[PDB]
RNA sequence: GCGAAACAGUACCGUGAGGGAAAGGUGAAAAGAACCCAGAGAUGGGAGUGAAAUAGAUUCUGAAACCAUAUGCCUACAACGUGUCAGAGCACAUUAAUGUGUGAUGGCGUGCGUUUUGAAGUAUGAGCCGGCGAGUUAUGAUAGCAAGCGUUAGUUAACCA
RNA sequence: UUCUCGCAGUCAGACAGUGGGGGAUAAGCUUCAUUGUCAAGAGGGGAAGAGCCCAGAUCAUUAAAUAAGGUCCCCAAAAUA
RNA sequence: UUGUGGUAGACGAGCGUUGUAUUGGAGUUGAAGUCAAAGCGUGAGCAUUGGUGGAUCCAAUACAAGUGAGAAUGCCGGCA
């Protein structure tokens, strides 16, 4: 900012005969380097209050807007299991549906770590919890495996 | 004793090429191989008639 | 919509800048009078003034 | 021998086989029209115009003159707007005027 | 050919040298070094040098045929300027700037290579064209 | 944050340049001097566009006039007499270049006695 | 809009006219005389072309002014120093270089033009009759 | 961007508090110019290597202004903010366009931004080119606009995961 | 043209006609009143004529009709009595 | 039909670039910059071809700006 200039800003000019402009403060915002009033601030706050009830709209409304597509399909939590880390099952069931195709994300709720230890190299799948997802998340996965479980309970919770 | 404005280009030019020079005196030496220049010394030790100096 | 495209729904109204061009129209003063007191930067009426 | 066309306002004593340019009107490119605001066709003249006598155009492009630079700038007042006028035209010749 | 030879940044003027350098453009190859062997100016020795050199170049690296050359072009381009100072009275300093010149000779053989460039220039914008043509077509 | 936008600069007084070519010395050559002859060309055009078909009408006064008393009568009584009477809607310059048509002008001349 | 109204393709070419000035009034030979040397009657002439031909004023010493003004109007023109206004009457100039007033009236109706110095040039005035000009075979005419 | 990409708080200024600068980029690997012509040599020119000698230690690239050179245009009788609209003539064919390069001659034509009631002004400021360059935010109030909820209604801060 | 909301800017006015006050019925005067102009709007004319007159500029136009005003020429249009 | 004289002053509609988001893409069989051109644009702009240099950049939609240069007797740099 224009109060972390270094010296003190006396003038090397006179108050009269000079020909180029006085320029009291050495460093100005338009003298070549320091002066800063405005510039970039990390003062941002980032912020911008929401609602709930909004918010729980926007959130039924996209669970609508993919419920009706659906995209994706239910998965059960059997499934989850009997697989390793590699991502080579993992893959192999993807191109056995075609899956490939979307940048799929796991919504995850019983922690399974089966399933969780693989979609770790290829970055087009991950995993994340389901009460951590966004429409951001959401729209961007155009795809997700659906838990067995969350159906009724996710129904429920709306 | 100040001028008002810098000299053009073009009126640069023009008082430049007041400064165009002429050419030097000519004169084919005789007894010396060279090029000489009228009413002047070759460098071969004649001025024109006779031997008058030294080679150099 | 998609992650590739979104359109607003009359966001993002007009707003008003100064100090950027004049030929922009109502530019650096846009009503900022002519030799005054409040014609200056940070010049305006106090509220205990 | 010749024939005088009232393009608008704008007259046009054009001769046979002369490709000109005139106003835009919509004119159908390259097709054939029966023109009747025509006088003045060879030693032939009419009073309001020429009367039984009509002209028979060809068209052969249809176009615009140069972007007129339209500015609008006022010195020390700062009101300066910039616009390019392209006033299209209609390039035409007569072939075959009847009378 | 061309005998392009190039001094790269002497201490000469440009306005200096300039004079000879252009009084010594449009004679032969021998009318012009014996009439710069005559002339009592210091941009002489070193400018003869050079063309000696350019000569012997000529005639060696390429083998022309040495006697129809002629001063085809002498130049004095921009060469780097010196920035120092020089002190003047009640305690002042004014900025002097050291002149240079990057100095070139160039000399031709046949009475060409006026008309080759412009021959290069035109298929230059022939095959500009060619390109935008061929963008044209191919619809 | 800092934006790099360092080059549509030039590409602006670039294209505010290529215009002026033509121009006397140094007038096409710096970027305000080329501005302020842009606009100066632009006011002369501007002018020229307003009033060259004025300019052209008078001219065609003068001359059509001139071989008005090259027939031995005035332009004055010529203009009432096609006003007047059997008023037709040749031309200014189309009756210039009918005059340029030897015998043919004098057609109208004749025709306008009549 | 345009029907491109032609020109002559440089081809001005002038003619020798003769006049002789007896009983001739200034201005009314002028007017006269600045049309011939103008083309100004001719429906080619443009103000850049000027296509006029060349006129000779034979005895210029018979020219007749009306009213006073040979003793009343004068003519001033001032040198490059002070006094150097010479202000000649008409009846001076009856017994001066009448011609040379023949020149300047005249030019001074000429267009305000850099090439009205090249048609001023086009009269050749005479007080007399001899000049090689009469073998240029002229066209002879009366108020010219 | 720390002044500070380099050996910068260096150089440098002063006696001293104190200040206080400029400067990075070879190429893929020097694969760095072996030999030769001139000179005193640098160097240039050849050559030779590496795809690449705008690839020479001047070394990522290489603008504007400026400086010159000449192809085609014209100018040494001519009172012009030097341009514009017409246009001769000269030389051409393209980002085909009633073309472009130049413009004998004609007509019209007193810069800009500034505060000024008011300058084309002898008011004002500008050597030019190029780089940077001067209405932001945090919180709060209000008016409009858009949206949600909406009648015991809407809403959290602090916060905790 | 009345009202609400928000944002204004303007102050150092000038010119000419008409009423003037002061002067000296001096202003290129100062001050106010009305009208019109410029400021805040260019253009045709008068030699140019910031405010004089005519008249209110979308643009292109080698079209017509006019207003002020003009018609020997410069530079455009008439002579009849 | 009014329309368009219009500074200040009030108001509106669009453009360009950087980065994110994704959708696409070009790229040593040649990215971008630059220059040249006898383009498109309604102004913001979009090009295209060609040249140089050889590796990044263009486009569709929203967001955010140390976002938009002529003077500042502007600052720096080079050249007069």
């Amino acid at each position: 900012t224009k109060g972390e200039v270094r010296g003190g800003g006396k003038k090397p000019y006179k108050q009269k005969h000079t020909g180029k402009a006085r320029q009291g403060s050495t460093r100005n915002p338009h003298f070549v380097g320091g002066g800063i009033v405005f510039g970039p601030k990390p003062n941002r706050n980032y912020s911008l209050k929401l609602n709930k009830k909004a918010h729980t709209a926007a959130l039924h409304t996209v669970w609508s807007e993919k419920l009706a597509s659906d995209n994706t399909h239910l998965v059960d939590q059997n499934l989850f299991n009997k697989t390793e880390g590699k991502t080579k099952v993992m893959m192999q069931f993807l191109k056995s549906a075609k899956l490939l195709d979307k940048n799929v994300l796991f919504v995850v709720n019983t922690l399974n770590t089966n399933l969780e230890q693989s979609t770790s190299n290829i970055k087009n799948v991950q995993v994340k919890h389901l009460d951590k997802v966004s429409v951001r998340d959401l729209m961007l996965a155009n795809a997700l495996l659906v838990e067995k479980e969350v159906l009724k309970a996710l129904e429920g919770k709306f | 004793a100040v001028q008002q404005r810098r000299s053009s280009k073009h009126r640069r030019d023009k008082r430049r090429s007041h400064d165009a020079l002429t050419a030097q005196a000519l004169s084919v030496c005789q007894k010396c191989g060279k090029k000489k220049l009228f009413h002047r010394v070759c460098s071969c030790g004649m001025y024109g008639d006779l031997r008058v100096k030294k080679a150099y | 919509l998609n992650q590739l495209k979104s359109v607003p729904k009359a966001r993002n109204h007009k707003t008003k800048t100064l100090g950027r061009g004049h030929g922009s129209g109502l530019g650096k003063t846009s009503g900022r009078g002519q030799k005054g007191q409040k014609a200056r930067k940070s010049g305006l009426t106090r509220p205990g003034f | 021998m010749h024939a005088i066309v009232v393009c608008g306002s704008k007259q046009y004593l054009v001769h046979e086989n002369d490709t000109f340019f005139v106003e835009k009107l919509e004119a159908p490119v390259g097709k054939e029209i029966q023109l009747d605001k025509v006088l003045m066709l060879d030693e032939k003249i009419g009073a309001p115009y020429l009367e039984k006598a009509r002209v028979v155009c060809v068209v052969e492009k249809h176009g615009l003159q140069r972007k007129v630079n339209v500015i609008k700038h006022i010195s020390q007042k700062h009101h300066l707007k910039k616009y390019g006028h392209r006033q299209p035209y209609t390039k035409l010749k007569v072939v075959r005027f009847v009378h | 050919m061309i005998a392009f030879a190039k001094q790269f940044r002497v201490r000469i003027s440009p306005q200096k040298a300039r004079l000879v350098c252009q009084l010594i453009v449009g004679k032969k190859t021998a009318d012009a070094q014996n009439i710069l062997s005559n002339t009592p100016k210091k941009a002489a020795t070193l400018i003869a040098k050079l063309l000696n050199s350019a000569i012997a170049n000529a005639t060696n690296n390429h083998g022309m045929n040495g006697d129809a050359l002629y001063v085809f072009e002498c130049v004095a381009n921009q060469g780097p300027s010196m920035k120092r100072t020089i002190p003047r009275a009640k305690g002042s300093s004014n900025m002097i700037t050291k002149r240079s010149s990057n100095l070139v000779v160039k000399l031709s053989d046949n009475p060409n290579e006026r008309q080759e460039l412009i021959k290069q220039q035109k298929a230059l914008v022939k095959k500009r064209v060619e390109g935008q043509q061929k963008a044209k077509m191919a619809r | 944050m800092r934006i790099k936008g360092g080059k549509q600069t030039r590409v602006r007084r670039k294209k505010w340049l290529k215009q002026a070519s033509g121009s006397f010395g140094t007038r096409h050559a710096s970027y305000k001097v080329a501005k302020q002859t842009v606009i100066q060309a632009a006011k002369y055009a501007y002018r020229d566009r307003r009033n060259k078909k004025r300019d052209f009408r008078s001219l065609w006064i003068l001359r059509l006039n001139a071989a008005l008393r090259e027939q031995g009568m005035t332009y004055s009584v010529f203009i009432n007499l096609l006003k007047k009477h059997n008023i037709e809607i040749n031309r200014k310059v189309l009756s210039e270049l009918a005059i340029k048509e030897p015998s043919k002008f004098n057609l109208i001349v004749q025709k306008v006695k009549s | 809009k345009t029907s491109m109204l032609t020109k002559e393709q440089a081809n001005k070419r002038r003619q020798w006219y003769i006049v002789d000035a007896a009983g001739l009034v200034l201005g009314k030979l002028a007017v006269k005389a600045a049309d011939l040397i103008r083309g100004k009657n001719k429906v080619d002439f443009t103000p850049n072309q000027d296509c006029g031909d060349y006129l000779i004023i034979i005895n210029s010493d018979q020219v007749v002014l009306t009213g006073n003004k040979k003793e009343n109007e004068f003519w001033y023109h001032h040198s490059q120093y002070i006094g150097g206004i010479k202000k000649v009457s008409g009846r001076d100039m009856l017994k001066k270089q009448s011609d040379k007033l023949v020149y300047n009236a005249v030019k001074g109706m000429l267009p305000d033009n850099r090439l009205s110095r090249r048609w001023i040039t086009k009269v050749h005035v005479f007080k007399g009759d001899k000049h090689n000009m009469e073998a240029q075979k002229p066209t002879t005419l009366n108020w010219s």
